[PDB]
């Protein structure tokens, strides 16, 4: 193929007229021609098959030579997505004279300048396409080991822990990494594949998932209502060299910060995202990478999504429980809003293997559509499509700066954009409903004795394949069926399901094996049944949700669920500290207080060696404060005047921390 | 209780090696990191010591970096 | 006492507003510095552009739009190959000249992980373990 | 700012601010120091002054702490605590300040002005921290005395290089030599900018100053030069590292059969390999410097730093190394300024080489193997602290002779210093004896060494040479000039220029007169290579012309005369002034 | 009560100036003394472990008998250890056996500082001074 041929529309239409000839619905290759948010899934899914026969060097941004006050730049005026086809900008500033701050930000963020002004890289370490190498030498990054808190370790072996054969042991450490970590982790994007998800089934699972997302509200908000949670964080590749995100959130006024957002509703901004290695305690030696997304993408994704991302994180008692605090009797409210009157409950939990790397591009587009269905009024259609293209060029298929070199990320959600946990929640609900649809269809049909359910399957098939437009009566009936027999609880991929046992045994609801099959043909991985649990009882709670086990205690007069952490992770967080100044102990009492708060429910655990961890932290806080007043009585000559550490070593404070009052 | 003492001492030892600026010699740092990771993920006592020895001989191998004569004198 | 309280609140307000004015002056002074640094980076990256072959392929394009993934592939003067072990080095750039992206490259430098230059004669199968691995080999277009 | 007491090494945060060097002090020690001397100003983390703006009372005996500030009795708050109380002065770590009874020595060190010999002998018999503190405050006093020199305003510009100056009356004029630098100032009613750094030399004729400037600005009448002072930095390392004998040689690898001439020094090489540090004392010209060269040869696997107090001493060490040691591992580090002529035959300024030669003040902060300090008598405890702070090593050798002339000590004027108090190492030499000792002159012929064995050296020399009949004496007086208090004897220079022909073998002789101004004068009239006696002591010459200028206390000291004469390899002509000194040696009469 | 409230405010401010100063001084002391506290902690733990191989390699490393590469664990793998003194040779070398890290190694090649191979016969107490002594023994694990 000609190396410069990017407009592949004619070949795509020839393929579609040779293979899928009698496919009833139309197919417009460039998805910018599409009608609504359900002809974008269709055409996008068709393209994600038709784009595995075209050369992989003719995707990504489309650069073009412009002139700024007589000097020639090369800037990106479009994109050629594998799924979304060709997308041209509408504001191409040919022959500009002066660059304001918005245009400067746009032309600094996008990798057209960076890839064009770099050396061609040929990296045999990976299999992902390697676009360029910015510097003259590839930078290798290591991860130094954690620092030891020896005082706490001697105090821990003083109280009798860490013996031979103990049921509490050090397992969570600070693993180190060699030079080749950062690029032998990015290599895991080889687990991604271009997967053509089913297209008459996605256009019904979208309806059911959207019904799951019907309570919340949102829309485009102005610049002056965006609430930044934290501001002293890095700002991607081309911007971290000069300051944190505070600099770009302070240098831009509200006028040219709304101008940017209204610029990415009619253009496309390709965006480099750096990949750094996280430095934190973990239970296994594989290096963990976090993708820092450049401020040019966060500063608009926050503005576009913040109203919905605050309405989800402020509604209590729903399926997406993000923002329900596990303290203050919040875990018991979660675990009672799961048991939403199902018949013979059994708790089920799954775990997607390689969730944030092997997620197919089509389901990321699905998540970014269902998360952008709320904008039915604030913005027009083409504005929504260019927001979708900007999300799929700044999150899904972007340029990853991985140790001094721009590679192309084939797909899978980056773990660092604005809508990460919520997009993963939508994807997770999509897989749950898809497993349910497969389990309900794939039953023998003549064995389904419950005559209402058999009629539901006979209508489900018709609404799936023999019906082109929505059927809101049936979608409502099926979503009521799911919330009656498959009550769910989601935290971005950590799920608990309260499925009726008789229906699963008959097959009218998704058991584990249906999830193994759905993850096989839609997620392209294999969720081996040794890492998805099933609890046949309810007086013991879910086995592991949010990496905090659940146990049933007697508080006051009544029984409540309490979440307790893995009682080795607390000791691992005590003995090892990622910064050497945290070794000193006496500075950090406001750290062992937090650890004791997190580890208090171990007091009521029937095992004793678990139960001793909380008393270890209490006695250690008391000894830390004793030696602190010793040093502040030697160093100065007078004790502290208003000393208020007499409650941190009493269990009444931590027990009040798990009570339903506040 | 000697098993969970080798795991921590390896963390201190790798901290010492890192502070001696051994990150430059990438061939040496790969072996030190591999020994550290296999020490921590070791459920058997003898194997932990047999890898701790290999890790420690990296520290002893640097003639003009540490002062073993002074450090051990406090025994 | 009314006068003193009013005066104290006046001084509090004035030193709050002068604090705000210091903050805004610092912000507008940092913005200009970032703008100057960004313009410097853009004009230096412009200066590095190989304006002959790049201009040739752009003027050879359909509408002047060439996909970014082929901008280096046809115009980059320098090629940094990164090789993880000797088995690949035998099959990708054996000799002093190799062919990649349908153009002939000549080796100019070979460095190791810790950036110590290794002559091409030391990369032998028996001498493979002694080398510090992956070898950044920098070559030039010919 | 917390730290350790300079009297008892307790944690504290007080600093007796009346001291020029501002040392830390524990609470009890600070009270005992401010109760006795006139030191009545204590600096805590903030200074102890009456924080009331309308007051100036600083003495810590009467200051009261109130609220979060300090006040006098007049501005005392209703609730106040007296600072100076119950044997202590209020400060941090008040409960853990262990007192000390050594406050008398600290009072005498920090109070005395370094003029009499009592202060110096107090500065060498005290503890280690007191040794360091005394040396540091002595250096600070020298710097402040240097600061009190006059200002040189020019009158007219004679030439592009020659200048006519006038010093401000009321402050003594500093002497003109290569060490003293000046900063120029151009006053045009504004813009008092440093116009350059200038070094001055007295002219050949007339009241003229030849200036060499870093800058090339043309001088005008209004420009004036002010002497620059160096801020003496504090030191931390001990004067002497603690000795630790070793059972066997460590950090060294001996080489069998190094040479034949080094045969008698093998046992001393092994002894230096044994001990942590060692001292070698010997009479002049007995191979002490060449012993260090053979020591370098005997352990070729040792990165050796030769360092010395002087400049031409380390240059002569470089020359001896080039004579014996293989050249391409030796370097000679010169400073960035390097206003004096160095020795340019090794790879200059190469710290990474194996055999590194340096002055004490120019040493780079480095690790090393066995380090040889040369001419310890020329160096004070500041120098030993510097060499022990910058060079961390596994073996230390200190070579030098107590009988030679010591460091100048310009502050000292009344009384004379005994040899054993020169510094810590000379005290070690004269207390327990040198670790290695070798006396037999391999330098000078028989008559000169016989005379020096009749001199200060009580007769012990057994030199292996015979009377070469190349030693000559004179007696005539000569005329004194007293240029900048550095006398010049023009008729003596004239007689030396007269001689100069009747024995042509002395046309390569080297001129010796301490008297730096006369040393510069000798470079013009007869043009012989010349060297002052202090920058001597480590080099030697085949023929030496020594000229005693004035019968003063300076150029009649027996140590200075001995170290001037004993550089004569084959011959020396000395023209003497004192009748007794001339008669005390046995050369030819002339 | 106005007076006592003002004094109480001043006392609380004094406490906030006590704590911040304390945990700044301790923080800077801990972070400025990390290169040596870590090593002293390491050797305290190494005494605490009380093993055999660790004590053997440390006690040999005090006497200059360091190894020149990582001690291997696989059978028939190579190790080059320097022996710097004949007293450090008499304790570890017995025949062709070499006791190190509480394991037996077979001596292959003993080379002095001049790199010329010297056989085990030449290592005699009388003949000990006649060698450039810092020997490198290349041995294999047995
Ligand atoms: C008010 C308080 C205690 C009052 C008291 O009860 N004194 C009685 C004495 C008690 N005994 C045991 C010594 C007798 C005194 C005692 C120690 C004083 C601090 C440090 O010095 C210096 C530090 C830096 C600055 O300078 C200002 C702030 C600091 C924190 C000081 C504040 C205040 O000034 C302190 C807390
Ligand atoms: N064993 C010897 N054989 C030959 N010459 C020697 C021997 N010992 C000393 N010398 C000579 O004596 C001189 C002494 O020099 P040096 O050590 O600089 O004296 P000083 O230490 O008094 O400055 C050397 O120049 C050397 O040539
Ligand atoms: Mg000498
Ligand atoms: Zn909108
Ligand atoms: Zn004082
Ligand atoms: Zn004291
Ligand atoms: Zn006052």
């Amino acid at each position: 193929w000609d190396l410069l041929k990017y407009d592949f529309t004619e070949e795509r239409l020839k393929l579609f007229d040779r293979y899928f000839k009698y496919w009833d619905q139309t197919y417009h290759p460039n998805c910018v021609n599409c009608l609504d948010d359900r002809c974008i899934l269709h055409c996008a899914n068709f393209n994600v098959l038709f784009s595995t026969v075209f050369p992989p060097t003719s995707f990504g941004p489309l650069v073009r030579k412009i002139f700024v006050d007589g000097v020639p730049f090369v800037v990106s005026t479009g994109y050629h997505f594998r799924e979304l086809g060709v997308v041209h900008n509408q504001d191409v500033n040919l022959h500009s004279s002066r660059l304001s701050f918005k245009e400067l930000l746009v032309y600094a963020a996008d990798p057209a300048m960076h890839a064009a002004s770099g050396n061609l890289l040929l990296d045999k370490r990976t299999t992902c396409f390697s676009v360029a190498a910015l510097t003259n030498n590839v930078a290798f990054q290591t991860v130094k080991p954690g620092n030891f808190n020896k005082d706490f370790y001697d105090f821990a072996v003083s109280k009798g822990f860490f013996k031979e054969g103990s049921s509490v042991e050090l397992k969570h450490f600070f693993f180190a990494q060699d030079g080749n970590a950062a690029i032998s982790d990015y290599d895991y994007y080889r687990y991604n594949l271009p997967t053509m998800c089913d297209i008459r089934q996605l256009l019904f699972v979208v309806e059911v998932v959207d019904k799951y997302f019907d309570c919340y509200d949102g829309g485009c908000i102005n610049a002056n209502q965006v609430i930044v949670n934290n501001l002293d964080k890095s700002a991607g590749f081309p911007f971290n060299k000069w300051g944190k995100a505070r600099l770009y959130y302070d240098s831009m006024s509200y006028e040219d910060q709304d101008a940017l957002f209204a610029y990415t509703k009619r253009n496309v901004i390709p965006t480099i995202t750096q990949m750094n290695l996280k430095y934190a305690i973990s239970a296994k030696n594989r290096a963990r990478t976090v993708a820092g997304v450049s401020i040019c993408s966060t500063m608009t994704n926050r503005q576009f999504h913040q109203k919905l991302l605050k309405s989800i994180a402020a509604t209590r008692g729903a399926t997406v429980v993000i923002g329900t605090s596990k303290f203050y009797g919040g875990w018991h409210n979660m675990l009672k809003t799961v048991y939403s009157d199902v018949e013979n409950p059994h708790l089920m939990g799954w775990d997607y293997p390689k969730c944030d790397r092997a997620m197919p591009n089509m389901l990321r587009i699905m998540a970014s559509l269902v998360l952008a269905r709320k904008h039915t009024t604030c913005c027009s259609l083409s504005h929504r499509f260019y927001r979708l293209a900007n999300e799929c060029a700044q999150v899904l298929s972007e340029m990853v700066m991985c140790g001094g070199s721009l590679y192309v990320k084939p797909g899978g959600t980056s773990s660092g954009d604005a809508t990460t946990a919520y997009a993963n929640s939508v994807f997770n609900i999509c897989q749950a409903v898809t497993a349910n649809v497969n389990a309900l269809l794939s039953t023998d049909g003549n064995k389904i004795a419950d005559k209402y359910v058999r009629n539901l399957q006979h209508r489900l098939y018709e609404c799936l394949y023999r019906n082109r437009d929505v059927d809101t009566d049936f979608v409502n009936e099926f979503y009521a069926y799911l919330r009656k027999h498959f009550s769910m609880m989601i935290l971005s991929d950590d799920a608990v399901v309260c499925f009726n046992s008789t229906y699963a045994s008959q097959g009218l609801v998704a058991s584990i094996k249906n999830f193994k099959s759905v993850l096989y043909y839609q997620n392209n991985v294999f969720m081996s049944e040794a890492k998805c649990w099933t609890e046949t009882d309810l007086t013991k709670g879910p086995h592991e949700f949010c990496s905090q086990h659940t146990m049933l205690v007697k508080q006051g007069d009544d029984y409540v669920y309490l979440p307790y952490p893995d009682p080795s992770r607390i000791l691992g967080a005590g003995c090892f500290v990622d910064d050497i100044v945290k070794t000193d102990g006496t500075l950090m009492i406001e750290r062992f207080v937090s650890l004791a708060i997190d580890a208090y429910p171990l007091t009521k655990h029937p095992n004793q060696e678990y139960a001793d961890v909380f008393h270890l932290y209490l006695q250690y806080i008391r000894k830390l404060h004793d030696e602190l007043t010793g040093h502040m009585l030697d160093m100065y000559s007078v004790m502290l005047t208003n000393d208020n550490t007499s409650r941190y070593w009493e269990p009444e404070f931590y027990e009040a921390m798990y009570t339903p009052h506040t | 209780s000697k098993m969970s003492d080798v795991k921590c001492t390896s963390v201190v030892l790798l901290s010492v090696l890192q502070q001696l600026r051994v990150e430059s010699s990438s061939k040496l740092w790969a072996q030190c990191v591999q020994l550290h990771n296999d020490i921590l993920l070791a459920k058997d006592t003898t194997e932990a010591f047999e890898k701790m020895v290999s890790l420690l001989s990296v520290l002893l191998s640097m003639q003009g970096a540490v002062d073993i004569n002074k450090l051990c004198e406090e025994m | 006492d009314r006068d003193a309280a009013m005066q104290r609140k006046l001084e509090k307000m004035a030193d709050q507003a002068m604090t705000q004015m210091y903050k805004q002056a610092r912000s507008e002074d940092k913005r200009a510095k970032v703008t100057s640094a960004m313009q410097t980076m853009l004009f230096t990256m412009l200066r590095k552009l190989d304006n002959d072959a790049l201009n040739n392929i752009i003027n050879n394009a359909r509408d002047g739009c060439v996909p970014l993934n082929i901008i280096p592939l046809t115009t980059a003067a320098k090629l940094m190959v990164v090789i993880p072990d000797y088995n690949t080095y035998k099959n990708t750039c054996d000799g002093t000249t190799f062919t990649y992206a349908s153009a002939l490259w000549e080796i100019q430098q070979v460095v190791d992980a810790d950036s110590k230059i290794v002559q091409l004669s030391e990369i032998s199968m028996d001498n493979s373990p002694n080398l510090a691995w992956p070898l950044i080999v920098t070559a030039l277009r010919a | 700012a917390v730290g350790a007491c300079v009297l008892c090494n307790s944690q504290t945060s007080l600093r007796c601010g009346a001291c020029i060097r501002r040392p830390f002090l524990c609470c009890k020690c600070c009270y005992d120091h401010v109760i006795s001397t006139s030191h009545k100003l204590v600096l805590s983390v903030n200074p102890y002054v009456c924080n009331a703006p309308g007051c100036d009372v600083t003495d810590v005996t009467q200051l009261y702490l109130g609220g979060m500030s300090y006040y006098c009795k007049s501005h005392k708050p209703p609730i106040s605590f007296p600072l100076c109380a119950n044997g202590q002065v209020f400060g941090l770590y008040k409960n853990t300040c262990v007192g000390s009874d050594n406050v008398t020595d600290f009072n005498a060190i920090a109070t005395c002005d370094w003029t009499n010999a009592g202060d110096y002998i107090l500065a060498n018999t005290c503890t280690e921290r007191l040794k360091l503190f005394a040396a540091e405050t002595l250096k600070a006093t020298e710097e402040t005395f240097k600061l009190s020199y006059g200002i040189a305003t020019v009158r007219e510009v004679l030439s592009d290089r020659e200048l006519h100056l006038s010093w401000e009356v009321g402050k003594p004029r500093p002497p003109l030599n290569r060490n003293y630098v000046f900063t120029g100032y151009r006053v045009t009613k504004n813009s008092k900018v440093q116009i350059g750094e200038y070094t001055f030399e007295k002219g050949d004729y007339g009241d003229a100053v030849v200036y060499r400037g870093t800058t090339t600005y043309k001088l005008n009448v209004g420009d004036y030069f002010v002497l620059t002072s160096h801020t003496v930095m504090p030191l931390s390392a001990p004067t002497l590292v603690p000795q630790e004998h070793y059972v066997r040689i460590t950090g060294l690898y001996p080489t069998l059969n190094i040479s034949d001439e080094f045969s008698s020094n093998v046992a001393n090489y092994q002894k230096v390999g044994m001990q942590k540090y060692s001292t070698l004392q010997g009479p002049p010209g007995t191979g002490k410097s060449h012993f260090a060269i053979g020591l370098a040869l005997y352990y070729p696997s040792a990165r050796i730093v030769y360092t010395a107090c002087s400049h031409a001493a380390v240059d002569a060490l470089c020359e001896k190394a080039l004579k014996y040691l293989p050249i391409d591992k030796c370097s000679r580090i010169i400073p960035a300024r390097a206003r004096v002529e160095c020795f340019d035959k090794f790879k200059v300024n190469s710290t990474l080489e194996q055999y590194v030669f340096c002055t004490v003040n120019a040493l780079p902060e480095t690790t090393a193997d066995i380090v040889v300090f040369d001419e310890i008598s020329m160096a004070t405890n500041y120098d030993l602290s510097v060499v022990n702070a910058r060079l961390r090593a596994k073996h230390y050798v200190y070579i030098g002779d107590p009988a030679q002339l010591p460091a100048p000590r310009t502050l000292l004027t009344k009384g004379t210093l005994e040899p054993e108090y020169f510094n810590s190492v000379c005290r070690l030499m004269k207390t327990i004896g040198p670790d290695m000792f070798l006396g037999t002159c391999r330098r000078c012929p028989a008559e000169i060494v016989d005379t020096v064995s009749a001199l200060v050296y009580d007769n012990k020399l057994k030199a292996h040479k015979d009377k070469s009949a190349q030693c000559f004496k004179m007696f005539y007086k000569g005329v004194i000039t007293h240029d900048v208090s550095s006398a010049i004897n023009r008729p003596q220079i004239g007689v030396v220029r007269e001689f100069l022909t009747r024995n042509p073998a002395w046309r390569k002789a080297v001129f010796i007169s301490p008297y730096n101004s006369q040393n510069a004068v000798a470079s013009k009239i007869l043009g012989l290579p010349t060297q002052t006696v202090d920058s001597s002591q480590g080099s030697e010459y085949d023929y030496v012309i020594f000229t005693q200028t004035t019968e003063t206390a300076h150029s009649c000291n027996v140590n200075r005369f001995n170290v001037a004469i004993t550089r004569a390899k084959v011959g020396i002509l000395c023209i003497m002034s004192d009748r007794d000194l001339y008669d005390k040696l046995q050369f030819t009469s002339l």
